[PDB]
């Protein structure tokens, strides 16, 4: 039970009814919950370079020492603010990587590097940070592993679906959206773009399955169907609203964030971080929008780092 | 305010009625009729006799056999966790077969246990049928309700049955669950480009519509003269008297036209059978003759244009 | 001599009438103000609202 | 026994036995031809 | 022309107001104070919506395509204040004009309940009815705070509004009330077509057969159900569930949105963080 | 000193059954609000240093 | 076969057109149906043509369907020819649609809400041939249940407010067991008449029936039943109609308007 | 109380057993319920003993 009015934001035409609902008193603590993190004061112009007295640094070359101990004290507060230097690091000794924390955080950066360089089409300048997924913690609140769905009997096949799941907003649609099409490249179009059947033999199950993914994306973004869709046509790119075509990007940048970015560091990473698969703890929608449109509402926090951005 | 005959105020006792005389060789009625005083303030008091013969025993045999096989599922489903099964229940459902095995018979938990649900339900279904046509025929009364039932069964068949074999996949059908099949009929809508666009169910929704507003006017009409005895309509109709007349006048006065107090009937049993009969052919239309419902409305100039004050970039047709 | 008015309402429905209303129009105002950010003083006397930087917004971008 | 019969109507004991054993009956059928070991209209 | 025994009931009186200024008939209907008014409310609304229909959004997608006429409300920036004509002001007009008909055809109801010496139960189940569209037009759209959340004036239109306010909420299925509702619905259906059957098979039986009577209605439905409502109470229980319906459902569509901004399987999760599981 | 009067004008034990099962809701709601909470959840606080698989973080 | 009947032309598009065929049959036939009572219309149109003219609108009448009543109280036809009646009223004016202004004493006048058809003079039976509506001393085996109140000593009181007479007895329906009329001794005269259960409320606290319809005085001019012990489906509308003529003519201000 | 006993003049025994023993069963389900809902306390999931 919520007290109106709601704060209403208008994406479509009049009488159609393409509109976001707010709480106000919700947004607001949403809003506290999703704040950023100040960015340091901007590193001493000049100086000695990360190649002439680093040894082993093979991602941030580009940069100034000033501009790299900048990025370490930025990360720290980032990842491990509780844990220092320490929890990426072999205490006395920088270069060492018999840390797994390195060898993954280093991957990390790769990883924040493409989105902002390469991945403009979903994050838009406002880019990412370590601080986007972690929030000051080293395992990101909101990571996803393959759901085996609730136990079975050893000779029952589970549905993956009919029970209540957070994952697909408390519905029984499928609850494991997440593994066919945030980490596998599965086809979410289901709808036929005839008015006669001309071949699109898609079940109606595979409806659902769709639909528990669009209920896990409306969910991670605190966002309805309307926010992307005309709802009278699902399928009509035309009706739908620009941030459909942003949500279509960022479904290929989570999928390349999974597969190439988290999936290859399945080894290095210790039991921990996976889930009963054995599969790693996975990036989905939520891990940085956390139930918010844009992350941390859209702060601009990346631009203040260069060492986050491709050379 | 006057009396608005709503609730019986003063309630009349009588010896229980045990029933019209069924014709001979019938098997007798069970159950000793009692009263109940709260069902007596809106209703009749009397519960029972209920007439249970052979048709009404099969059904309720293969009707327990299709509830227990869904239950029993559900209960599967949880891993027997009985108090998990209270917290899901309505979550929890019989799920039809997978999408890759088309109408053949899968493995028990894979679709098998719901083709036997369906299939004893339906049958179940099917022989309460004939209990009604022939508890109707045993009083020597007309089959409108039997006639009322098949078109009922007509569209449940055309849900779980008809349109799957037609589509050639058990899995269009719809899961035994409360949610499950909430789930099914929103999926449906979305698999189909937007089922509001299928006149038929247009037409399925303005004689539900029309149900609700005809019982309302129906019942409303007949307690507002029912101090002239307008309830007891068998009189009514054989013998018209002021209640009927007023009534009549009522509507005509109001909208220009009326019904008679038998008429009305008849307006009622076609707008409550219409509302399943065009939900049956929209259903069977859907996926066979027609794709996309809404891509089908804007060939035929059904659905509305709207300004483009917003639009989406196709990302396929880069 | 103003006692015509329960010459012709009765005592006890205008009694009840008028809780009914006062009550009503008590619950609608209080509500209103409730509706008002200035007199919402459910959100506490010492409510500050979050502050917004880095090209933070609220809502998303309207029409 | 033989006063089954004295508590219990011949018809609907009957009419109820033959239900159980044709639902009976049909449930056993549709198990195992829901069984791919058992399964007889297979190759 | 009246009906062969109706000249005896068209009695002079019983108006609410006007008394003998529009006590009259024209051809079947009687009209009194308020058929003057609604008959006159409605011509206006019909004709601005015709006029609506006549300029359309903007002269490219003008229609009179019947299915695609649409009025469409205001924008929601103009919030709960007056818009332009052509800007959903036309349609705020024909709201007013609506509610205008619908209230005084309420009322000419009423005049005719006590013309004839009736219960007001009709005009009070029409009630119920006006109710769910002024839920729709004015109590929603004034607890949203902007006249553009009601429906666009459209055969189709308004279709599309009922779509997009149900995937507002991501899952519209779930929504408690209006799961009630539609039991309601199909509840009152179902009773309508069983009330319909009975009436019909008995006063219409098997050929060779006389009329039926009250004891063969109650005795068919024991016979199958094993309990008989009544020739009276099945119209109470038809009134009941029609009038439940659409309180429920005028409850669903208030706390979608006004009372409830989250998706509605959300709203489950009361009971699925109970504590005893 | 005169409250004694009530039972005059209500059946003393009709009200019996109400107080208890008015007083029993009432004390079971009580708790499972408090059970709701993080904070007044006295069986899931950890204290008293509690002594209970791969995780799915999001479910 | 397919889909596509031409290149516009489809199955669901046929679909939808056939059953707006069948849908006007419907119409038609249950217009058809609505028009077994009161048909053809008493008009102006046929008395200035001198009855040549018969108005029945669109669709015309159907065939007249044949009612065989039970217990052989004979056969009725739905769409019958009805003798003309004359009504115990003039019009208030002389223009088309005007109303008419009842004769004497308007709830005597059997006119507006007093007015009723004349059915026949033979009680409504039960399935076992007996009289339906029976007061309570006739029917032995009847009660009223133990948590409701007799009504049987009840003062009845008109709208007024003054006490119009006792119930004597209940007049209760043997097939649905329920109340339908309430026998009271009237205060003034003493002469038992009926009270239909639709015209009384209840005051379960006072034993009191309070009767809005007609004031305390009019209770002695409602119409009388022939044998004491049954009632005809012509007494039955007499009765209720007279009830309900006290809905608009008992009291000045029930005519209207309220403002 | 010393004179506690004078309640069953106004409750009949028979419902008060049957309302007692019904609260105290779903009571008894109740808390057991909750207990098995908990992951410290689920004496059956907790892996205690060994
Ligand atoms: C799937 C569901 C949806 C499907 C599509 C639905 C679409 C919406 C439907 C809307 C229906 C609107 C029409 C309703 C009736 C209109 C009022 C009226 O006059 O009725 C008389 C009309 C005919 O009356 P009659 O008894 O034959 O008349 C006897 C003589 O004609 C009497 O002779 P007469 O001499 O009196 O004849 C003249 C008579 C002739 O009547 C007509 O021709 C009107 C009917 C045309 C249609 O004139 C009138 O009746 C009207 C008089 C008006 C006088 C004032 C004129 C003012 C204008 C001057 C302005 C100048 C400036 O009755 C009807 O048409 C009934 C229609 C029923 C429709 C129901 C089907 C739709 C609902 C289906 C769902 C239900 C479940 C089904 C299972
Ligand atoms: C916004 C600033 C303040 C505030 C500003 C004001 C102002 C200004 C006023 C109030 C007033 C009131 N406020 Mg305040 N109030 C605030 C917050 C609260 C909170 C809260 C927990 O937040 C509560 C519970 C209240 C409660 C109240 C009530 C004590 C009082 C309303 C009187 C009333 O309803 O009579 C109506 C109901 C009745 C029953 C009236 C009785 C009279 C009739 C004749 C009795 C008939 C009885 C008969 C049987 C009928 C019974 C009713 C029917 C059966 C239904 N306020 C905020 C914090 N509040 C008003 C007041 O002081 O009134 C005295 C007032 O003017
Ligand atoms: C491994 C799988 C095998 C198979 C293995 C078995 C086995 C094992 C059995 C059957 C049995 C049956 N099988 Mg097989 N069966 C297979 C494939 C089939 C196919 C098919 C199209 O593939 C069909 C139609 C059948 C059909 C049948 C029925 C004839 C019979 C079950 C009857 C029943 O349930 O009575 C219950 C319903 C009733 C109404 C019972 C009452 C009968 C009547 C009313 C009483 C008359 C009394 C009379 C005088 C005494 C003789 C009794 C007769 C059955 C009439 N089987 C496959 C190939 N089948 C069962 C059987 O043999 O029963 C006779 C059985 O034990
Ligand atoms: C005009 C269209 C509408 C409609 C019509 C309609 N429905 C109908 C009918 C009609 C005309 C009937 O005649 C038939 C009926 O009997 O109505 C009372 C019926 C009916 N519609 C029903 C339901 C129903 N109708 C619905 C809808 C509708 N019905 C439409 C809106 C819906 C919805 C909206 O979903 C439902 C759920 C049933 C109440 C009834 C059909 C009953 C039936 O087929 O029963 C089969 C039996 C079982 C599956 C269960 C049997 C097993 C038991 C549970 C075992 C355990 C208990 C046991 C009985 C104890 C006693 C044992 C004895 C041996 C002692
Ligand atoms: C409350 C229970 C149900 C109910 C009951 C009910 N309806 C009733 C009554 C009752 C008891 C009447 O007495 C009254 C009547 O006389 O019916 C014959 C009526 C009625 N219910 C009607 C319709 C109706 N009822 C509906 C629903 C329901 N009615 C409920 C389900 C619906 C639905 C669900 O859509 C409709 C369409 C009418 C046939 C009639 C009332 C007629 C009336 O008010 O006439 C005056 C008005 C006009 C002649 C025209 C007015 C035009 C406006 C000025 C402009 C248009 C405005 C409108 C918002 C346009 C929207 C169009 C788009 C949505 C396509
Ligand atoms: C001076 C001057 C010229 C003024 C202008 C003329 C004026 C003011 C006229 C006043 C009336 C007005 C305002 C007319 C203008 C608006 C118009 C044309 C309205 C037409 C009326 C209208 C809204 C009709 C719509 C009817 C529709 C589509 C649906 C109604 C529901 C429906 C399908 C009903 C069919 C079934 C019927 C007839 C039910 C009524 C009915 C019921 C429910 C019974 O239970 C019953 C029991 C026993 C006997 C009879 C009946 C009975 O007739
Ligand atoms: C079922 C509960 C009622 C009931 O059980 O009545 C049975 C009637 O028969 C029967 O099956 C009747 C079976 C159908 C009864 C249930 C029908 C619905 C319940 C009444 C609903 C009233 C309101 C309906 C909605 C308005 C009696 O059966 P027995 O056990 O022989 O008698 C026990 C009694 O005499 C008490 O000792
Ligand atoms: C007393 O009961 C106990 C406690 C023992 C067990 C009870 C369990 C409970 C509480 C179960 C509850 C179940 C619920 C809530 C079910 C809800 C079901 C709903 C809402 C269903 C809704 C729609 C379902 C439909 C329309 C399904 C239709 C299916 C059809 C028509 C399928 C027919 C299938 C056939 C005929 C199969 C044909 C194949 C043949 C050849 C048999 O296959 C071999
Ligand atoms: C450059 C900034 C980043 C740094 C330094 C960083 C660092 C790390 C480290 C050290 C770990 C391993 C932690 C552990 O296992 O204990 C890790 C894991 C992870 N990171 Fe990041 N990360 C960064 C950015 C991101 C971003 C932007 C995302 C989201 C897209 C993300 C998602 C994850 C996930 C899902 C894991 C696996 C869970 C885990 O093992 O903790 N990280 N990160
Ligand atoms: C719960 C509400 C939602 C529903 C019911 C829904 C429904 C659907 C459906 C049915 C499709 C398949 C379209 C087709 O078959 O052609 C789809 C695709 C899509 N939806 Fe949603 N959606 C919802 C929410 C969202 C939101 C909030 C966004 C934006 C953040 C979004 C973005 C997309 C995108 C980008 C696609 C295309 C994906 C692709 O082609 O790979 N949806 N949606
Ligand atoms: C509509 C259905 C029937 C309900 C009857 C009441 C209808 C509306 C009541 C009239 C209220 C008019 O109130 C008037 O509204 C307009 C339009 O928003 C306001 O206009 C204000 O907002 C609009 C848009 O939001 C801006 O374009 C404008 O610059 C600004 O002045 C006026 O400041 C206000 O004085
Ligand atoms: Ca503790
Ligand atoms: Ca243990
Ligand atoms: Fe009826
Ligand atoms: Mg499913």
């Amino acid at each position: 039970c919520e007290r109106p009015p709601p704060e209403v934001v208008q994406k479509g035409y009049r009488g159609v009814a393409m509109e976001q609902n707010y709480n106000p008193r919700l947004l607001e603590a949403s809003i506290k919950a999703n704040l950023p993190v100040e960015s340091l004061p901007a590193a001493a112009p000049g100086g000695p370079s990360v190649s002439d007295v680093y040894e082993n640094v093979q991602v941030l070359k580009d940069l100034s020492v000033a501009e790299f101990t900048r990025t370490m004290v930025a990360v720290t507060t980032w990842v491990a603010p509780k844990e220092g230097c320490n929890y990426c690091h072999v205490p006395g000794n920088w270069a060492s990587d018999d840390i797994y924390t390195k060898v993954v955080s280093r991957r990390m950066f790769e990883l924040v590097r493409a989105t902002n360089s390469n991945w403009k089409d979903h994050v838009a300048e406002t880019g990412v940070t370590c601080y986007t997924c972690h929030r000051g913690n080293p395992v990101p609140k909101y990571v996803w592993v393959t759901d085996p769905g609730p136990n079975q009997p050893s000779g029952v096949t589970p549905t993956g679906q009919n029970y209540a799941s957070s994952t697909v907003a408390y519905s029984a649609l499928p609850l494991d959206p997440y593994t066919p099409f945030l980490d596998q490249s599965n086809e979410i179009r289901v709808i036929g773009q005839t008015a006669l059947p001309a071949g699109n033999t898609t079940s109606l199950k595979q409806a659902e399955w769709t639909y528990g993914l669009m209920m896990q994306i409306s969910d991670s973004l605190g966002v309805n169907c309307t926010f992307c869709h005309n709802s009278r046509s699902f399928y009509d790119w035309k009706q739908s609203t620009p941030q459909r075509t942003t949500a279509w990007y960022a479904i290929r940048h989570v999928r390349d964030i999974n597969q190439n970015y988290i999936w290859p560091l399945n080894d290095a990473l210790p039991a921990s971080r996976k889930g009963p698969y054995g599969d790693p703890f996975k990036v989905g929608c939520m891990t940085c929008h956390q139930g918010a449109y844009k992350p941390l509402y859209g702060a601009q926090m990346a631009k203040d780092y260069p060492a986050l951005y491709e050379s | 305010p006057e009396y608005q005959n709503i609730f019986t105020t003063v309630q009349v006792r009588a010896p229980a009625y045990p029933g019209v005389p069924l014709p001979k060789g019938s098997l007798p009625r069970i159950g000793k009729p009692i009263f109940s005083y709260w069902a007596g303030k809106i209703g009749d008091a009397q519960i029972g006799p209920i007439y249970l013969g052979f048709t009404g025993t099969l059904s309720i045999i293969f009707g327990f056999m299709a509830i227990f096989i869904i239950g029993f599922n559900m209960l599967a489903s949880v891993d027997w966790n009985i108090i998990q099964f209270v917290k899901h229940f309505f979550w929890l459902g019989l799920e039809p077969p997978a999408p890759q095995y088309g109408l053949t018979i899968p493995p028990l938990s894979e679709g098998g246990w719901w083709l036997m649900a369906g299939f004893f339900l339906t049958m179940s279904i099917l022989l309460w049928w004939v209990r009604t046509y022939k508890r109707a025929e045993a009083l020597g009364m007309s089959q409108h309700l039997s006639w009322a039932f098949a078109a009922a069964i007509f569209f449940y068949l055309s849900l779980g049955f008809i349109r799957p074999v037609m589509m050639g996949s058990w899995a269009e059908a719809v899961p035994f669950g409360i949610f499950p099949h909430l789930d099914w009929t929103a999926a449906f809508s979305i698999r189909y480009g937007n089922l509001y666009y299928n006149p038929f169910h247009m037409l399925s929704i303005a004689f539900l519509y029309g149900s609700a507003l005809l019982f309302a006017m129906h019942g409303a009409t007949i307690l507002a003269v029912s101090r002239f005895g307008g309830d007891r309509e068998i009189d009514q109709i054989t013998d018209r008297g002021t209640a009927a007349e007023r009534a009549a006048i009522f509507w005509r006065w109001t909208m220009g036209f009326n019904a008679s107090m038998e008429s009305i009937h008849r307006w009622a049993w076609w707008c409550a059978v219409l509302t399943v009969i065009t939900a049956g052919i929209g259903i069977l239309l859907t996926g066979t003759v027609v794709e996309n419902w809404y891509l089908w409305a804007i060939k035929h100039g059904v659905a509305p244009a709207y300004p483009e004050v917003v639009t989406a970039v196709d990302p396929y047709a880069t | 001599q103003l006692y015509k008015i329960w010459l012709a309402f009765d005592p006890r429905m205008a009694l009840i009438g008028l809780g009914a209303f006062l009550f009503a129009l008590a619950l609608f105002i209080h509500y209103m103000l409730l509706r008002s950010p200035e007199f919402d003083w459910l959100l506490g006397p010492d409510y500050a609202p979050v502050t917004l930087s880095a090209g933070m917004s609220a809502l998303p971008a309207g029409r | 026994m033989h006063k089954i019969w004295q508590i219990f109507d011949p018809r609907r004991t009957l009419v109820a036995l033959f239900g159980f054993l044709f639902v009976l009956g049909l449930l056993i059928h549709f198990i195992l031809l829901s069984s791919p070991a058992f399964n007889w209209l297979s190759g | 022309a009246m009906l062969s025994f109706e000249r005896k009931y068209r009695v002079r009186g019983g108006t609410l107001i006007g008394g003998d200024l529009f006590d009259f008939w024209v051809g079947p209907f009687y009209v009194g104070f308020f058929g003057v008014a609604g008959f006159f409310f409605a011509l206006l609304g019909v004709l601005l919506i015709v006029w609506g229909a006549t300029i359309g959004p903007n002269a490219e997608l003008q229609t009179y395509n019947i299915w695609q006429i649409s009025i469409a409300p205001p924008d929601l920036s103009y919030g709960l204040g007056m818009a332009p004509m052509t800007e959903g002001g036309l349609w705020q007009i024909i709201t007013i004009c609506a509610i205008g008909a619908f209230v005084s055809w309420a009322l000419r109801e009423v005049e005719i309940c006590r013309k004839l010496g009736i219960g007001f139960h009709i005009p009070f189940a029409f009630a119920f009815a006006i109710g769910a569209y002024l839920v729709l037009v004015v109590v929603r759209p004034i607890l949203m705070g902007a006249w553009g959340h009601g429906f666009p004036y459209g055969i189709l239109s308004h279709l599309d509004w009922v779509s997009n306010v149900g995937y507002q909420f991501l899952h519209f299925h779930y929504n408690p009330a209006h799961m009630l509702a539609i039991t309601f619905f199909f509840t009152n259906c179902l009773a309508l077509s069983m009330h319909g059957s009975l009436i019909l098979s008995v006063t219409n039986p098997q050929k060779g057969e006389e009329v039926k009577t009250s004891e063969h209605e109650n005795t068919f439905f024991r016979d199958i159900v094993g309990y008989s409502i009544g020739a009276l109470a099945i119209h109470r229980l038809g009134l009941f569930l029609a009038l439940s319906a659409v309180f429920w459902s005028a409850v669903c569509i208030v706390i979608s949105g006004p009372f409830w901004t989250r998706g509605w399987p959300e709203w489950w999760n009361w009971w699925l963080e109970l504590p005893l599981w | 000193p005169d409250l004694w009067k009530i039972w005059l004008l209500v059946d003393p034990r009709r009200i019996l059954i109400a107080v208890f099962a008015f007083l029993t809701v009432l004390g079971l709601a009580i708790h499972m609000i408090l059970l709701s909470t993080a904070e007044f959840n006295w069986l899931e606080d950890g204290v008293p240093a509690a002594t209970v698989t791969p995780v799915v973080p999001q479910r | 076969m397919s889909a596509a009947i031409t290149e516009y032309m489809d199955v669901a598009q046929l679909t939808i057109w056939a059953f707006w065929f069948f849908f006007a049959g419907l119409i038609i036939y249950l217009r058809r149906e609505d028009k077994r009572e009161g048909y053809p219309l008493d008009s102006d149109r046929t008395e200035r043509s001198g009855g040549r003219v018969k108005v029945v609108g669109f669709p015309d009448l159907a065939e007249p369907k044949t009612f065989v009543l039970p217990h052989n109280a004979g056969t009725v036809m739905a769409p019958r020819v009805e003798a003309p009646t004359s009504i115990n009223a003039t019009p208030v004016a002389p223009f088309p649609g005007a109303p008419f202004e009842p004769n004497g004493d308007p709830m005597l006048s059997g006119f507006g809400p007093s007015a009723s058809p004349d059915r026949a003079k033979h009680c409504d039976l039960t399935f076992e041939g007996l009289p339906k509506i029976v007061p309570l001393r006739v029917a032995t085996d009847f009660s009223i249940a133990e948590r409701d109140p007799d009504p049987r000593g009840m003062t009845v009181v008109g709208l007024d407010g003054e006490v119009a007479g006792t119930v004597s007895d209940v007049w209760v329906d043997r097939s649905e067991p329920q109340i339908r009329y309430l026998e009271v001794k009237v205060a003034a005269g003493g002469k038992n008449v009926l009270l239909p259960i639709g015209f009384s409320r209840f005051d379960k606290k006072a034993r009191k029936v309070k009767v809005a319809a007609i004031k305390a005085a009019h209770f002695a001019n409602v119409p009388t039943l022939a044998k004491p012990d049954q009632i005809t489906l012509y007494e039955e509308d007499k009765v209720c109609a007279y009830y309900a003529g006290g809905k608009l003519y008992a009291t000045a201000e029930r005519a209207g308007p309220l403002l």
